């Protein structure tokens, strides 16, 4: 985007799709860096007075 | 002519009387695993991961000194065999430091490989982990006993081979020390057959101490010199 209105009219029709809103150049959403820290779950194991290894 | 049946996971064989239940469990090609059972030593039944169940039995018989009665019929696969195999192994990595990498048995350790192919995966005991200072039994054999399991397999050969009478038990419960009480060094001949002996990296060799890893370095048959018998 931050083009004039010009060549984007004349991108809007030499080409029909109403090019503007989707361009591929990515501007604000790209994921925002240094997210906070994760925590990450733990699935069926590790729950005690089952875990024989003899049943897995 | 001194025959005895035992069924070995329902397969039969004959087998002399008097033998363990592991001698004959090794006839058949079994091996249960062991810690304090050795084949040149007097059997001691202190390590109990040997264990493994008789068919029609309440209780869990000791493979290492059980003598074989007439007729049995032995799983080495069965429920709770796996079930005290993997609490055994789940009470004697507790008191044993985190010590694998820097430990020098770490390629031909015995707790890894039955913790690997016998025990449980996720462990527990979340506090705790007591830790003993470590001796110096001689200027040849490094010692570091907080790797110790107590499984009395030292003093055995040292008392019933090398005939020194050193190495003793000292203490109760958790504080089982084994050693010399009086800062004594170990100094007799076949000290050094000690550290092939102890099964856990507790003993270990002094001038190999920190120099190799046993995965990469490659085994060459050879006889010995110096000594007339080879
Ligand atoms: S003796 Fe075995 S379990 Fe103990 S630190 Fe050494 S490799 Fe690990
Ligand atoms: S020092 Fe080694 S051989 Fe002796 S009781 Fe401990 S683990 Fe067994
Ligand atoms: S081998 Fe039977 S108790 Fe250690």
């Amino acid at each position: 985007a931050s083009a004039t209105r010009l060549i984007q009219g004349l991108r809007n029709w030499a080409s029909g799709r109403d090019l503007q809103a989707k361009l591929q150049l990515r501007y604000q959403e790209i994921s925002k860096r240094t997210q906070p820290p994760p925590k990450l779950p733990v699935g069926p194991s590790h729950r005690l007075s089952n875990n024989y290894y003899c049943a897995r | 002519s001194n025959l005895i049946e035992v069924f070995v996971d329902g397969q039969s064989v004959m087998v002399e009387p008097g033998t363990t239940v592991l001698q004959a469990c090794e006839k058949v090609g079994m091996q249960i695993p062991r810690f304090c059972y050795h084949e040149r030593l007097s059997v001691a039944g202190n390590c109990r991961m040997c264990l493994v169940e008789i068919e029609k039995a309440p209780k869990v018989v000791a493979a290492c000194a059980m003598p074989v009665m007439k007729g049995w019929n032995i799983l080495t696969n069965s429920e709770k065999t796996k079930k005290a195999r993997e609490g055994v192994m789940e009470f004697l990595l507790a008191n044993h430091p985190l010590d694998c990498p820097i430990c020098d048995q770490g390629g031909e350790c015995d707790l890894q490989d039955q913790s690997m192919m016998f025990g449980s995966d996720r462990s527990r005991f979340l506090e705790g982990k007591r830790a003993v200072e470590d001796k110096n039994i001689g200027p040849l054999v490094k010692t570091i006993m907080t790797r110790c399991i107590q499984c009395t397999r030292c003093i055995r050969f040292a008392s019933e081979i090398a005939g020194v009478d050193d190495l003793g038990t000292t203490g109760r419960g958790n504080d089982m020390q084994v050693g010399t009480y009086i800062e004594k060094m170990f100094m007799s001949e076949l000290s050094g057959n000690i550290i092939d002996i102890c099964p856990v990296g507790a003993l270990t060799s002094k001038p190999y101490a920190f120099t190799a890893r046993p995965w990469e370095t490659r085994k060459t048959e050879s006889i010995d010199v110096m000594d007339a018998v080879g």
